[PDB]
């Protein structure tokens, strides 16, 4: 099947460079419009650019023309997105997207984007990278809910897994919130049967990538 | 400089080749994506496609807008055209459906010439005077191919160093065929049976998609660029912009009487006798009978079943 | 640049309810228009294009209409899965762009939420620094109010919350409120109490502990 892999997404210092890529397979690269998207937190999408591989043709929004520009690598079935003079407003999530259909085909479906990769997250900032500290919640209506509190850490994201994956149900893990501090903060609850407390054992599992920190917090009671 | 005439998928356009700065005429408006375009200039049409509607259609110039349907069904990708100006026909290929067929220039007594070994079919021109069609075919296996106007004698002209071949024209004069390849980055010409192949431009071609000529000078379209532009047809050189901020620049033609050269047709006055359709040929007497796709013609080679 | 307009830019309505989205571009684009549907911290996926041509496995619910410059998503029975914002696209010309979206949110029978309050643990103690959680539980609908109080004084300006997006299978939300607090001022007070006000309570829940017990 198509996939799509973007790659290069991280903490920048507001007029520095970054290049990110967009690793394609499963699809015959040259036929193919690829467009980078980027979506800044919590608002719209914006198309910030194509190139068509097979001669390394593109095009740019307004917004960007004279800082971003794109290029391809038709042996390494990999495309990229060389950023400039980067600011704060920046910051986004970075989408690569396959256009639909034959580039040179007379009926056009280039713009319709039917494949996206995961997106990598830039984040254009001065501050520097912080990992999380990670903090137990201790464990009505015959349920107890426990959790962890992972604090203080940037940039985002970060991971919480529960049990290394055998403990999905119940599980609640919240959007980071942004301390005035500059760092961010969530945490990850669970709710399970208070007659559990004594016999089952949880571990939270988190991870900051961009810190490469990594943690497993045992949380018991009370 | 001639007037050209180009489809532009929400209309169709003239400009002047000799002032390619002002404003095009817009000849028909109110299209929704018209792809390819032809004429029968003695008769004053003007034929196109439009691969969203799925139809042929066309009108008369300067007395629109009468416009017409002219072939409505058995359609996907009608992404090429052309008018025998001749024979008074109507060709035409279909990338999906994977056919070349012939009508009448009303539309009536369609047949289907081929509908084998395709696979991207395009451009189509035709020499009416010689009884010859040719085509490209931008598929798995990218070709150029002839064949008799009447469906006759399928051969394969071009298959090396090609790929996307999209325009493709005739010099009448010079009897030579030229085309341009959106993959490869050039435009190429050859004698009319694909041998004596010569380079004509080799680059600032990131993708051309229709080709026609007048006098000493190739006119083209890119879908890139968003213009036409022009060379001297026998070296390659002078390359230009004559037109640019073209929305979505489509198939395209040198409008002139002189690129639909006269000649006696064949068929004569009483359609050479066929009982339904009379197609130019490239063996003597230089045209054949012909009938309806499913309709067998008979013994005498003249009249249909 | 073609502007594509989307209304309304947020909606709820019921499991099984006809929900209509509208999209306007400011010039005619044929129809050359794509719906994209964005689950959150998810990429967005294809759901029609040509502006009716539905995507291959893509559910027969999700409908699309229009032409020219009014465009129109349908979902003909909305299930608890399609809570997501919307996309609309123009794919007729550069540069692509699309409409601001729509947020669509299913509505449900009230629920209240279950309310638990967690103390700061000893470890984040010796840092210096004192965090109080307060849980809502699985709740319907979003809006709910909660307060902190420390020794019954009612807090402001130090405290903030997170929601989660709604459930894809029984569309509740969940939501964390945090106290922050040095140390020493933790120290200074006795009792910590979240007080949370919300439809599906007759009267609003306390949920509180006392400093070290
Ligand atoms: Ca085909």
């Amino acid at each position: 099947e198509v996939q799509l892999v973007e790659s290069g997404g991280g903490l920048v210092q507001p007029g520095g460079s970054l290049r990110l890529s967009c690793a394609a397979s499963g699809f015959t690269f040259t036929n193919s419009y690829i467009h980078w998207v980027r979506q800044a937190p919590g608002k719209g999408l914006e198309w910030v650019g194509w190139i068509t591989p097979y001669g390394g043709y593109t095009n740019y929004a307004d917004s960007v023309k004279g800082r971003f520009t794109i290029s391809a690598d038709t042996s390494k079935n990999t495309a990229y997105l060389q950023m400039n003079s980067l600011r704060a407003e920046d910051t986004a999530v970075y989408y690569c997207a396959r256009g639909s259909g034959h580039v040179n085909a007379v009926k056009n479906y280039g713009y319709v984007m039917d494949y996206w990769g995961q997106g990598t997250l830039v984040t254009v900032s001065s501050a520097s990278t912080k990992g999380p500290s990670v903090f137990p919640l201790a464990p009505s209506g015959g349920t107890a809910a426990l959790g962890c509190l992972v604090k203080d850490y940037f940039p985002e994201p970060v991971t919480v897994s529960w049990n290394s994956g055998a403990l999905t149900s119940g599980v609640h893990t919240f959007p980071a919130v942004l301390q005035s501090s500059g760092l961010y903060s969530l945490s990850s609850v669970v709710t399970v049967p208070s007659s559990s407390l004594g016999t089952q054992t949880y571990i939270c599992n988190v991870n900051h990538k961009p810190s490469n920190t990594k943690v497993d917090k045992k949380v018991e009671p009370k | 400089a001639p007037l050209l005439l180009y489809a532009n998928r929400r209309d169709l356009r003239l400009v002047d080749a000799t002032n390619g700065k002002e404003n095009a005429t817009i000849v028909v408006g109110g299209l929704e994506d018209a792809a390819a375009v032809d004429f029968v200039f003695s008769h004053g049409l003007i034929y196109w496609s439009d691969v969203s509607e799925e139809a042929i259609k066309r009108t008369e110039f300067n007395k629109t807008e009468s416009v017409q349907n002219v072939v409505v069904s058995g359609l996907l990708s009608p992404d090429g055209l052309a008018c025998d100006w001749l024979g008074e026909k109507l060709y035409w290929t279909d990338s999906e459906t994977n056919r070349i067929e012939v009508s009448n220039l009303d539309g009536s007594l369609r047949k289907v010439l081929f509908w084998q070994e395709l696979d991207q079919p395009r451009a189509i021109a035709l020499d009416p005077s010689s009884g010859f069609m040719y085509w490209t075919d931008w598929g798995e296996v990218p070709k150029i191919e002839r064949a008799g106007m009447d469906g006759s004698s399928r051969f394969i002209i071009i298959n090396s160093e090609i790929y996307w071949p999209n325009g493709l024209t005739l010099d009448y004069e010079e009897q030579k065929l030229y085309w341009a390849d959106a993959k490869l980055n050039f435009i190429h010409k050859s004698n009319l049976d694909g041998t004596n192949r010569q380079a004509v431009v080799k680059g600032s071609l990131p993708h051309p998609f229709a080709l026609t000529l007048f006098e000493d000078i190739l006119y083209w379209t890119d879908w890139s660029t968003h213009s036409i532009l022009a060379c001297n047809k026998y070296t390659g050189e002078g390359l230009r912009e004559i037109h640019s901020d073209i929305f979505s620049p489509m198939d395209i033609h040198a409008f002139s009487q002189q690129r639909q050269p006269n000649a006696t047709n064949p068929c004569g006055i009483d359609n050479g006798g066929c009982s339904h359709l009379c197609l130019m040929s490239p063996v003597k007497p230089f045209y054949q009978c012909a009938c309806p796709t499913g309709v067998k013609l008979l013994e005498n080679g003249k009249t249909c079943k | 640049d073609i502007q594509m307009t989307q209304s309304p830019s947020s909606l709820s309505a019921s499991v099984g309810d006809r929900v209509t989205i509208t999209c306007r571009a400011s010039q005619d684009v044929s129809t050359a228009v794509a719906w994209y549907q964005q689950k959150p911290g998810k990429a967005p996926k294809l759901l029609i294009y040509s502006a009716s041509f539905l995507y291959s496995g893509v559910p027969s619910r999700f409908s699309g209409s229009g032409s020219g410059t009014d465009f129109t998503l349908t979902i003909s029975s909305l299930q608890p899965e399609d809570f997501a914002t919307y996309y609309c696209q123009q794919s007729y010309t550069t540069p692509p762009t699309f409409g601001q979206g729509t947020k669509v949110e299913i509505k449900r029978t009230v629920a209240a939420p279950s309310v638990f309050i967690f103390p700061p643990s000893d470890e984040q103690l010796k840092s210096g620094t004192a965090s109080v959680v307060c849980l809502l539980n699985n709740f319907y609908p979003r809006e709910a109010k909660v307060q902190w109080k420390v020794d019954n004084a009612l807090q402001s300006g130090n405290s903030q919350e997170s929601v989660t997006e709604q459930d894809s299978k029984d569309s509740t939300y969940s939501l964390s409120s945090t106290l922050t607090l040095s140390k020493a001022d933790y120290e200074k007070h006795k009792v910590y109490a979240c007080e949370v006000t919300h439809q599906g309570l007759s009267s609003p829940v306390t949920k509180s502990f006392n400093r070290g017990e």
